[PDB]
């Protein structure tokens, strides 16, 4: 036994590891594995294809817009004004107090990230037999704002970069949206519950109008799909603006205050019965101040007989919730009972003059 | 360049698909779509019985299931939902026979655990004249999902990569679609520890994109028919044809 | 096909690829996985107590992200209430396969001092979305499994590696409806469940405190099919 | 020209450069970055708590110096009242844009034991030097931001480094009165929230407690543009 008398180190206990961080950092872990080197693996049947990648999700495309493109309309008719964003919009016909929405994979994957930039591919498919006729401008106005959104025309448009496409024996086209913008990335549409427009705007007006012959049909639908392109890059990650539809139920925030329900009949020692959130002692659930008495909706607990009443007042310490004057009204213990805990925080506010 | 002499054989190429006995034709080029590579075989891990493949019946090709496709169905409809490794016992139970009446599903009734790629060919007739889109969707494991019923549609489909079936073109679409499931064989029967959704991949299912559209003396119905090769499968666990209960 | 291009009309020059942030913020945002690797909240819960080996709560593990309690109508957990799911089901909505391990940093209350236990328990299968949720011989304490004891009264945070211990290529990950009796064992990890060891004089101190937990990839998640994404909601919409 | 120099007058002789206090006290001065990273109270307040992932406050991150908070009339915050200011925000008076990181220390008290949640979000703006200050979907946690709990029962302090997140090529540094609409997101790095953990009951032994958060600029920050300091107020002429 040397003894090891040179001082030691001098540093500094924290709490937890970071979270944030997640690429070049061997992260410290107490592992339930039984093995302490052992690492999941993957069998030569398992191979993973899909390398998880915002330029392997993005470079998908999504149908967003289908235009119905009639044969009666002119030369200067808007068939779509969508924005020149990774957001692109398309409603559900729900009836539903949250329409859902659907998106393009880039739309979904750039609404994770707070910043994007880069070019967009739109394919037009148009679906045409060899036999009809068209063309139309695909154009796009970098730096429209809600103003000047309207005043639009093909003619105004003409000036911008834009791209005539002749529908005449192919039917399928890949507009590649310029990213046009003094900024070098470009802030997230949407955002966290709290809204940029788009750097620019896409238009498609129909240039020349479509002429069908007698045997074919009248109009043709355009389908709409927007693909991230081949410089498309988001980089910093934030709240997602788009959340799942696997839980649509939303709830729109008198009651318990936080953090004291379940709730039942009991005693207390300043105090008959009054409601208790614990059976350790002065552990009463507290009430807030109405600026009357209650009677709730619904969920009440189960004493001797149940509770659909209760009057609220200041404990001399909180309001107390009650379910000479005033202990004369008072109601006694011996209807305590079981002590069944009340469903939640479910109350009444019942006023009388 | 673009030199047409047409005559009594006609102007284009045929190409063929050529099987052990069933040989089917296309006019048009297929428009390939294949969701994952091609896997590995799995019948070291997890089979001692005799596990032998059955080229010779079957890879051949099976119609499970031809429909009119009317101009008068609306935008987003459902054409077929299409279990493949079920629709292709349960057409031959809808031509209201046994399950060994078939060439092709025999190992079916007799071996018990099905492993194996499968293609697709859905050929359309449609006139040239006639205008619309349908897409052929490959999703694994349909009946696993809940919120499907809210994905099931075209907006959703066409995100993961599909077919396209224009019937303008009179386009016909190879769809490779390879073994990919959570257990690495699936069971053909009544089985100890799963009964209920048996031999389901999943779903082809085939949406409208957009629906036919013509004169008023056009051609309305559009006939489209569905093909169906086994090609790379396999088979363990020789049961007896007693324990094959009938489909759902 | 999807991903077909017949006939580019592109306008466009050649724009400067700053390699997914590198050029500007010295970092990289082209790998998905090493985003997926920042810990979210997971689940939260409130003690409602009603022996020292009674599970306190038990939650199946799973990267799909819980089936989501908003709560009550008068108590809404505020989070999953207004900003809906976060990021890792956000992508997961985005596969159906996956194949890795999960990391958890569960974090207790400080007000709490007794010493916790954690089971890992792959036996547990998942019996569908439905009570696939945090839920406060299953019930108590067990030998054999992977355990790890945590004293609050150092750091009253446990970090985990739930390993891959299925019997499967790899397992599912959208909603699942229960469909069949074996698919099943094809959905969680397994099912962990942390319990106290108070007493119950200690317990009553224990009741309405915080329990939240986080959760993670870790460098074995392969999301395997692509998958497109399903109909979403958007949260400045929301009232 | 400004720093022309015409006709030297010059009567002195050579004066031995003591290179910045190195031949005395053995370390330079000579690069005021490095005096930059000295840490500098940032701001403080007092918690008046009036669920779970309420964010407590709010803060603006910018090493600008905050819009100063002397306090009422009553009870002035006395270095705020008296001693004006620091160091950090009267070098970046002499400048114009930035480009770097921050780093905190934010220093909670002692008394409270709950668990400590810290989110950076550069998505929120900051709207004009008007409430641009510590302000007691924005008011809960959010999912997929950066994030950092700090356990107060093992350490109640949480040191962090705030990155420079922002689409610019560098941003404003003086007092900034919202001119442009979306100028406004070339001021702050972000909007860091802290929030605590804890319940109601325990809520109330929080209250009126100082929380002060320090700052440093560590290793990044570049001041770019010289601009000439403003005019400034002698201290020991202060009544
Ligand atoms: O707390 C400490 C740290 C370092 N050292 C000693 O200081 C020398 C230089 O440290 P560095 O190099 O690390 C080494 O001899 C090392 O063992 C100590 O004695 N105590």
């Amino acid at each position: 036994n040397p003894s090891y008398q040179q001082s030691p180190r001098h540093f500094v206990p924290t709490g937890m590891h970071s979270l944030a961080l997640g690429t070049n950092l061997v992260e410290p872990l107490h592992a339930l594995r039984l093995d302490a080197a052992g690492t999941t693996q993957h069998p030569v049947g398992c191979a993973p294809d899909e390398d998880m990648t915002v330029s392997s999700i993005a470079s998908r495309y999504g149908l967003i817009r289908r235009v119905q493109w009639k044969k009666d309309h002119a030369k200067g008719s808007l068939l779509l004004q969508l924005d020149a964003d990774p957001f692109v919009e398309q409603r559900i016909e729900g009836t539903n107090p949250i329409s859902l929405y659907w998106f393009a994979p880039v739309g979904v994957v750039s609404s994770m990230f707070m910043q994007w930039r880069g070019s967009l591919e739109y394919r037009f498919d148009i679906i045409a037999s060899q036999f009809h006729t068209g063309r139309l401008i695909v154009g796009y106005v970098p730096g429209l704002t809600a103003s000047l959104q309207l005043q639009m025309d093909y003619m105004k448009l003409k000036s911008s970069s834009y791209v005539v496409f002749d529908l005449q024996e192919s039917n399928s086209f890949t507009f590649e949206v310029p990213y046009v913008s003094y900024r070098p990335w470009w802030v997230r549409k949407y955002g966290g519950n709290y809204s940029t427009d788009a750097p620019s705007t896409l238009f498609m007006y129909v240039q020349v109008p479509l002429i069908p012959m007698e045997a074919v049909s009248d109009t043709i639908d355009i389908n709409v799909y927007v693909r991230g392109g081949s410089s498309f890059e988001v980089c910093v990650p934030v709240q997602p603006s788009l959340g799942l539809n696997w839980n649509t139920d939303f709830i729109l925030r008198y009651r318990a205050k936080t953090g004291y329900a379940p709730y039942y009949a009991g005693v207390w020692h300043s105090f008959s019965l009054v409601f208790r959130w614990g059976s350790a002692s002065d552990q009463i659930a507290q009430w807030p101040t109405i600026s009357a008495f209650l009677r709730i909706k619904d969920q009440a607990a189960v004493g001797t007989q149940p509770w659909r009443t209760m009057v609220v007042w200041p404990s001399g310490h909180y309001n107390i919730g009650i379910p000479e004057k005033a202990k004369q009204l008072f109601v006694p213990a011996n209807q305590q009972g079981p002590g069944k805990v009340s469903n939640g925080n479910p109350w009444e506010v019942m006023r009388a003059p | 360049m673009d030199n047409p002499n047409p005559g009594p054989d006609g102007e284009g190429e045929v190409e063929l698909e050529k099987d052990s006995n069933v040989v089917l034709t296309t006019q048009r080029d297929p428009s390939t779509s294949i969701p994952a590579p091609v896997s590995v075989k799995w019948s070291r891990w997890t089979s001692n019985d005799v596990v032998d493949d059955y080229a010779t019946i079957t890879s051949r090709w099976y119609q499970i299931a031809e429909f009119v496709w009317s101009k008068d169905d609306p935008f987003d409809k459902e054409l077929a939902r299409l279990i493949l490794p079920r629709a292709l016992l349960s057409s031959i139970e809808a031509n209201s026979d046994a399950i060994c009446d078939v060439p092709n599903t025999i190992p079916f009734k007799v071996h018990a655990y099905w492993r194996g790629d499968m293609e697709v060919r859905v050929q359309i007739n449609s006139n040239k004249f006639q205008v619309g889109q349908l897409q052929a969707t490959w999703y694994y494991s349909d009946h696993e999902n809940l919120n499907i019923s809210s994905k099931r549609s075209v907006y959703g489909f066409s995100q993961m990569d599909h077919a396209l079936i224009s019937a303008s073109a009179s386009n016909e679409a190879k769809l490779v679609i390879p073994f990919k499931h959570v257990y690495p064989f699936l069971p053909t029967r009544i089985v100890p520890d799963w009964t209920t959704g048996i031999l389901d991949m999943g779903a082809l299912n085939i949406r409208v994109i957009a629906p036919l559209r013509m004169s008023a003396t056009g051609p309305t119905t559009c006939n489209v028919v569905v093909f169906i090769k086994l090609n790379n499968s396999e088979f363990t666990g020789t049961s007896s044809g007693k324990f094959y209960a009938s489909q759902i | 096909e999807e991903s077909r291009n017949t006939t580019v009309l592109d306008t466009t020059t050649t724009l400067q690829s700053s390699g997914f942030g590198r050029a500007f913020f010295g970092e990289a945002f082209n790998d998905l996985k090493t985003l997926m690797r920042r810990y979210q909240l997971y689940g939260q819960l409130l003690l409602s107590v009603t022996d020292i080996d009674h599970c306190m709560f038990t939650f199946p593990c799973l990267p799909q992200g819980l089936a989501l309690d908003i709560g009550s109508a008068g108590s809404p957990h505020e989070i999953f209430n207004r900003c809906r799911d976060g990021i890792i089901p956000l992508i997961a909505s985005g596969y159906r396969f996956y194949r890795g391990d999960l990391r958890y940093k569960i974090v207790f209350p400080s007000n709490v001092n007794s010493n916790i236990w954690v089971q890992h328990r792959p036996d547990r299968r998942l019996e569908g979305w439905s009570a696939a949720k945090i839920v406060n011989g299953q019930g108590v304490y067990n030998h054999g499994y992977a355990s790890h004891i945590q004293i609050t009264r150092v750091n009253n945070v446990i970090e985990l590696e739930v390993p891959f211990y299925n019997a499967t290529c790899y397992n599912y990950l959208q909603a699942f409806n229960a469909s069949s009796a074996a698919s099943s064992y094809a959905v969680s990890l397994g099912e962990i469940s942390v319990g106290f060891q108070a007493t119950s004089d200690d317990i009553a101190s224990i009741v309405n405190k915080p329990v939240t937990i986080y959760y993670s990839i870790g460098d074995g998640m392969q999301f395997s099919q692509w998958v497109g994404y399903q109909p979403m909601m958007i949260l400045d919409q929301l009232p």
